[PDB]
C-alpha cells in the first residue's frame, strides 16, 4: 500500500544487505544485482510501416522503488506488514522465528549467529559471482524477447512476397 | 475552474519504519473484517 | 476448497490478512467469496531482548516475544498484548548466557518455591 | 513437412508454392517447439529427484 | 505473495528445501527471486526405539 523507507542505519545483526539494497551513489535507485541483470539483458523499420511499439505504463524507476520499499518492509517488519500496519521487529528475533517456523527451536540462531551470517554473506557473493561470470542464467527472459522479434521480422518478410500478382508494390501496379 | 489535467503518478505515500537493536511493536485491538471476491465461472453455452 | 472447507495458511489467497472462514454465494455465470479476515489494530512501542539470564543460564521463551516496559518484564504472544509473569513454566534453559548477543539481566520466579515455604 | 503434404512431389507445384512466401516455416517452427515443449514437460515432471 | 510477505510450507515453491525467507529484484521484462534455504550439512547413524 505505501511506498517504505530502510533506516540509515545498518545494524541488521551482521547480515550485510548491501548488495540488494538501493544504490545510493548511482543515476537511478537499482541495486548492484540489479544493474547487473540490467547489463546482461533497426526498430525504425518496423515503424516505417505502420507498426508502432507502445511505452509501459510504469516506467523502471517506478518498479525499482516498489522492489526497494518490498526489501524494506520484509528486512525491517517481518511479515506483519503484508497483513496490516507496519511492526517494526529486530532482526534477529525475525530470523529466531523464521527457524522455529520449520521445526528448530529458536535458540540455535542465538548460537550461530555469526556463522549464519557469515554463510548468508558468502552465499550472495557467490550469487553475485555466479551472475556476473555467465550470461545464460537469464534465459528464460532473454527467449521471449527473442520469440517476439522474430515474428515481427517475419511479418515485415511477408511483405516481399507477390502472392501471384506481377508485382508485390502496391505504387508500380 | 474545473478543467483536464496531466501529471505524473505517486506510488503511495512515503512511510519509514523506526527499526533499532530491542525495539517491538505489539498490537493491543483487532478489527474483523469482510472481503468481496468476484470470480468468473462460465460462459453462455451458444452453439452455430 | 481450501478456504470454504478449512482454514487456509496461504498469505493474501484467502482474503487480505489472517483468514479465518469464508462464505460463498452465487450470481449470474459466477461466484462472490466473502472472507472473514482478521487485522491487528492500534499497536504499542515496548522494548525487547533476545533472552534472559537469570542464574548463568540463558532462558528462552516457550511461545512469545519477551515484552519489557519501562520497569518491568513479561512473555506475551505476538499477535496480541498479554502480560506474564516470568516462570519457569513458560521458559526452557539452553546453555549459558555468553554466546547470545542481547542478553539481559532479570529475575525468573518459580513456583514451587511458596508451597516449599509452607511445607 | 509442408512441402511434401501440400506438393505431390511435383517441380511446378514447388515452383508455385514459393510465391507464397514464408509460411512454413513458421508451422515447423511451431510444431518443433511443441516436440521440445512435450520433453520439457516430461523432465519437469518426473526428474524431481 | 506466499514467499515474500510469510513463510510458505509448500515443498519445493519457494526453494529447494526448508524456506526462510525470499529477497524480490526487478529485471527487464521480469523478476528474480533470491531464496534463502535451509539444508542439513552432516548426517549420523544412531539405534532408536
Ligand atoms: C558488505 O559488503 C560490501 C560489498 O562487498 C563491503 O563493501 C566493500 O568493501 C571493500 C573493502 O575494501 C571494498 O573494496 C569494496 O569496494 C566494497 N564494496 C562496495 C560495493 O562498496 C562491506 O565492507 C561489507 N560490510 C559492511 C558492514 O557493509
Ligand atoms: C477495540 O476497539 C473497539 C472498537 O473500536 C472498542 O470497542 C468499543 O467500540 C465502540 C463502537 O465503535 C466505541 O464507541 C467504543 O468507544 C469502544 N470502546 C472503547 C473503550 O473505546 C474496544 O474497546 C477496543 N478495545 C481496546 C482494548 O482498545
Ligand atoms: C510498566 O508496566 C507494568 C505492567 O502493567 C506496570 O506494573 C507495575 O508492576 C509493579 C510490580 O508488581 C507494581 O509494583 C506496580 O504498582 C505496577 N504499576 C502500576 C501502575 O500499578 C509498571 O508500573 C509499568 N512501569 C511504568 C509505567 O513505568
Ligand atoms: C548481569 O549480571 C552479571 C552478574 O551479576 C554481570 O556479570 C558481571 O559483568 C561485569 C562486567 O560488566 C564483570 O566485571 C563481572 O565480573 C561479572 N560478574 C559479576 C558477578 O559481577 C553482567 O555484567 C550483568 N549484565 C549483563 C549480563 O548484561
Ligand atoms: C545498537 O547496539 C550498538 C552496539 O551495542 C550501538 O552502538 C547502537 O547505538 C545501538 N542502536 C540503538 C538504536 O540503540
Ligand atoms: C514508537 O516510537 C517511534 C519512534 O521512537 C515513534 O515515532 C512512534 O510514534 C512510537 N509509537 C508507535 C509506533 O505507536
Ligand atoms: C550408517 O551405517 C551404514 C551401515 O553400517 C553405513 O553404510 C552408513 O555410511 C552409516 N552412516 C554414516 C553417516 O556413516
Amino acid at each position: 500500500k505505501q511506498i517504505y523507507k530502510t533506516p540509515p542505519i545498518k545494524d541488521f545483526g551482521g547480515f550485510n544487505f548491501s548488495q540488494i539494497l538501493p544504490d545510493p551513489s548511482k543515476p537511478s535507485k537499482r541495486s548492484f544485482i540489479e544493474d547487473l541483470l540490467f547489463n546482461k539483458v533497426l526498430i525504425c523499420a518496423q515503424k516505417f510501416n505502420g507498426l508502432t511499439v507502445l511505452p509501459p505504463l510504469l516506467t523502471d524507476e517506478m518498479i525499482a522503488q516498489y522492489t526497494s520499499a518490498l526489501l524494506a518492509g520484509t528486512i525491517t517488519s517481518g511479515w506483519t506488514f503484508g497483513a496490516g500496519a507496519a511492526l517494526q521487529i529486530p532482526f534477529a528475533m525475525q530470523m529466531a522465528y523464521r527457524f522455529n517456523g520449520i521445526g528448530v527451536t529458536q535458540n540455535v540462531l542465538y548460537e550461530n549467529q555469526k556463522l549464519i551470517a557469515n554463510q548468508f554473506n558468502s552465499a550472495i557473493g557467490k550469487i553475485q559471482d555466479s551472475l556476473s561470470s555467465t550470461a545464460s542464467a537469464l534465459g528464460k527472459l532473454q527467449n521471449v524477447v527473442n520469440q517476439n522479434a522474430q515474428a515481427l521480422n517475419t511479418l515485415v518478410k511477408q511483405l516481399s512476397s507477390n502472392f501471384g500478382a506481377i508485382s508485390s508494390v502496391l505504387n508500380d501496379i | 475552474s474545473q478543467s483536464i489535467i496531466a501529471y505524473t503518478m505517486s506510488l503511495g505515500a512515503e512511510n519509514s519504519v523506526a527499526y533499532s537493536n530491542n525495539s517491538i511493536a505489539i498490537p493491543t485491538n483487532f478489527t474483523i473484517s469482510v472481503t468481496t471476491e468476484i470470480l468468473p465461472v462460465s460462459m453462455t453455452k451458444t452453439s452455430v | 476448497s481450501e478456504c470454504v472447507l478449512g482454514q487456509s495458511k496461504r498469505v493474501d489467497f484467502c482474503g487480505k490478512g489472517y483468514h479465518l472462514m469464508s462464505f460463498p454465494q452465487s450470481a449470474p455465470h459466477g461466484v462472490v467469496f466473502l472472507h472473514v479476515t482478521y487485522v491487528p489494530a492500534q499497536e504499542k512501542n515496548f522494548t525487547t531482548a533476545p533472552a534472559i539470564c537469570h542464574d548463568g543460564k540463558a532462558h528462552f521463551p516457550r511461545e512469545g516475544v519477551f515484552v519489557s516496559n519501562g520497569t518491568h518484564w513479561f512473555v506475551t504472544q505476538r499477535n496480541f498484548y498479554e502480560p506474564q509473569i516470568i516462570t519457569t513454566d513458560n521458559t526452557f534453559v539452553s546453555g549459558n548466557c555468553d554466546v547470545v548477543i542481547g542478553i539481559v539481566n532479570n529475575t525468573v520466579y518459580d513456583p514451587l518455591q511458596p508451597e516449599l515455604d509452607s511445607f | 513437412d509442408c512441402t511434401m503434404y501440400i506438393c505431390g512431389d511435383s517441380t511446378e507445384c514447388s515452383n508455385l508454392l514459393l510465391q507464397y512466401g514464408s509460411f512454413c516455416t513458421q508451422l515447423n517452427r511451431a510444431l518443433t517447439g511443441i516436440a521440445v515443449e512435450q520433453d520439457k514437460n516430461t523432465q519437469e515432471v518426473f526428474a524431481q529427484v
